[PDB]
């Protein structure tokens, strides 16, 4: 017993000899506020550990919810958690009527090419991450008036392909996600691609997750009068997004071995 | 029963949150509270409810007056010094002294100065010579609260006088709040 | 107006110390009112603030 | 293989001393694996162990 037993003492013994007025001495004891414990706290992929806290603070009847009731600013709460999903120009080419059949009218670096610049939606994150896991949506758009006629071919090459493209038999590309796509007929094209790879992960600024690729199935036949200026553009939006290795701001990481 | 902090024995850097209502006591002392009238003259919506001067005006002629409004560092009303924003209704009290004559009052929280060119859009309430009015202004403000400080803080006023002959004279003006929404309250001011 | 009293702090104990403390500190006193703290008349101003 | 990645320990704080405390200490790395860990294909040696 001792030294926590004194509040009661002090408290009994004044309260025994007390009389009518009542006693003339109360003790009380107790623990200090600030006591030997230890206070960890995590934050994304962090951890703050100190032995010395103190009794945290905050403002009067505070409102931590940070929602503007009022949508002063009216988007989707998670508009900028998705904004780098989103759907941007890939590229532009312009395709040149003598070109013969299967030649490669534009290609773009999968998937590296959605932080093609720093005006990428996507290219802010993808610098704070080496690993990337993700799905496409292509939307290979070529428009020509009704006049001219001639077909192309819009099909995924993932880096198998990329690799021996030589030793591939062309039209039998055809075996690929593709869209031979008939001009005078559609002037859009529709592409939904997973995530390819002989490896989990695929390095964060890599063309490992292959490229996408715009051949010439026929080469155009523009008459006489009709334009002869074509342009082949190729939009990329993802159908889902995921950065998992942390690194130094855009420094080429190994996640292969 | 009573612990040792409820004692006076505590630590300063164990305060927060802010806003701590501890109860302080010892063996012949108790928290008592007496009420000496039937109300509160502390609450804000009681005490801001009363006016206090601002400031005056003496015209010659009809031009236009527009000054801007804001908190008193002067009165009682310097009680709002204490607090970061506010909003609500403004009670704008104008006295028109003037031999014979009109005065058009209107008050807007836009610091455009062109919009107050055609001032019977805004209100322009009419307190004929000799006169005095009261209007409330509602809190029709761009911003959704006011930082209390500001040379601005509450809106402008505005003031054109249809005088009619060479009279000419002055326009005194007291302010006061309906019930005043103050938030985050800042550390007191200092003297000048 | 009038004073709300005399506020004394007379050493009980020296303050003690040793080679690697220091052998005088620093002091600071606050002030506020208490759960039955009250205020009535509304009067002018003594002084202007900034 | 490709090396687990890039340690630092930084100071964020100089460590604080006094009169009778040393102005720097000894510091010990430890590693192991997580309750998660898994080896799979047993290999050659690369090196001869004593």
């Amino acid at each position: 017993v001792g030294n926590e037993i004194g509040g009661n003492l002090l408290t009994k013994v004044a309260d025994d000899a007390s009389n009518i007025l009542g006693p003339n001495c109360f003790a009380t004891t107790a623990e200090p506020e600030n006591k030997n414990v230890v206070q960890a706290t995590t934050t994304v992929n962090t951890t703050n550990l100190t032995q010395h806290p103190s009794a945290p603070t905050m403002p009067f009847s505070p409102d931590f919810s940070n929602v503007d009731n009022f949508h002063s600013m009216a988007y989707d709460i998670t508009t900028g958690d998705k904004n780098p999903s989103k759907l941007v120009r890939l590229e532009t080419h312009e395709w040149t009527p003598s070109w013969a059949r299967g030649y490669q009218i534009t290609h773009v670096e999968l998937p590296k090419v959605f932080w093609d610049h720093q005006d990428k939606p996507a290219y802010g994150q993808s610098r704070y991450f080496a690993a990337v896991r993700c799905g496409f949506h292509f939307q290979v758009q070529v428009n020509v008036n009704q006049g001219t006629a001639g077909s192309a071919l819009v099909v995924y090459e993932p880096k198998p392909v990329v690799t021996y493209d030589s030793k591939l038999e062309f039209g039998a590309f055809t075996n690929l996600p593709h869209v031979l796509m008939n001009l005078a007929e559609t002037t859009q094209a529709d592409l939904c691609i997973p995530y390819v790879a002989d490896t989990n992960y695929v390095k964060t600024d890599s063309s490992d997750l292959g490229q996408l690729k715009v051949y010439v199935w026929t080469p155009l036949s523009i008459p006489t009068g009709s334009a002869n200026q074509v342009d082949v553009t190729i939009l990329g939006s993802l159908l889902q997004l995921d950065f998992q290795n942390p690194r130094v701001f855009a420094q080429d990481v190994n996640i292969y071995d | 029963t009573m612990s040792p902090n409820e004692l006076g024995l505590t630590s300063a850097q164990d305060d927060g949150p802010l806003g701590q209502e501890k109860p302080n006591y010892f063996l012949n002392f108790r928290s008592m509270n007496v009420d000496i009238f039937t109300v509160s003259h502390t609450k804000v919506d009681n005490l801001f409810g009363r006016a206090w001067f601002f400031m005056e005006h003496t015209f010659t002629n009809e031009g236009q007056w527009r000054v801007p409004l804001e908190f008193p560092k002067q009165g009682h009303g310097s009680l709002s010094l204490l607090f970061a924003y506010f909003t609500g209704e403004l009670n704008i009290h104008v006295l028109f002294l003037s031999e014979r004559g009109f005065l058009r009052v209107a008050h807007t929280y836009d610091t455009s100065n062109d919009r107050v060119n055609f001032l019977s859009s805004n209100g322009v309430i009419t307190v004929p010579a000799g006169e005095q009015m009261t209007l409330s202004a509602p809190y029709y403000s761009n911003k959704p609260l006011r930082t209390v400080r500001d040379n601005n803080s509450l809106g402008y006023l505005m003031c054109k006088p249809f005088l009619t002959g060479t009279s000419t004279g002055k326009i005194e003006v007291y302010l006061s709040l309906r019930c005043p929404n103050f938030f985050f309250p800042l550390p007191a001011p200092k003297v000048t | 107006g009038h004073p709300i009293g005399l506020f004394q702090i007379e050493v009980l104990n020296r303050l003690t110390y040793n080679s690697s403390s220091p052998s005088e500190v620093y002091c600071i006193v606050q002030g506020k009112m208490g759960q039955d703290a009250r205020f009535f008349c509304p009067t002018g101003s003594v002084v202007t603030f900034q």
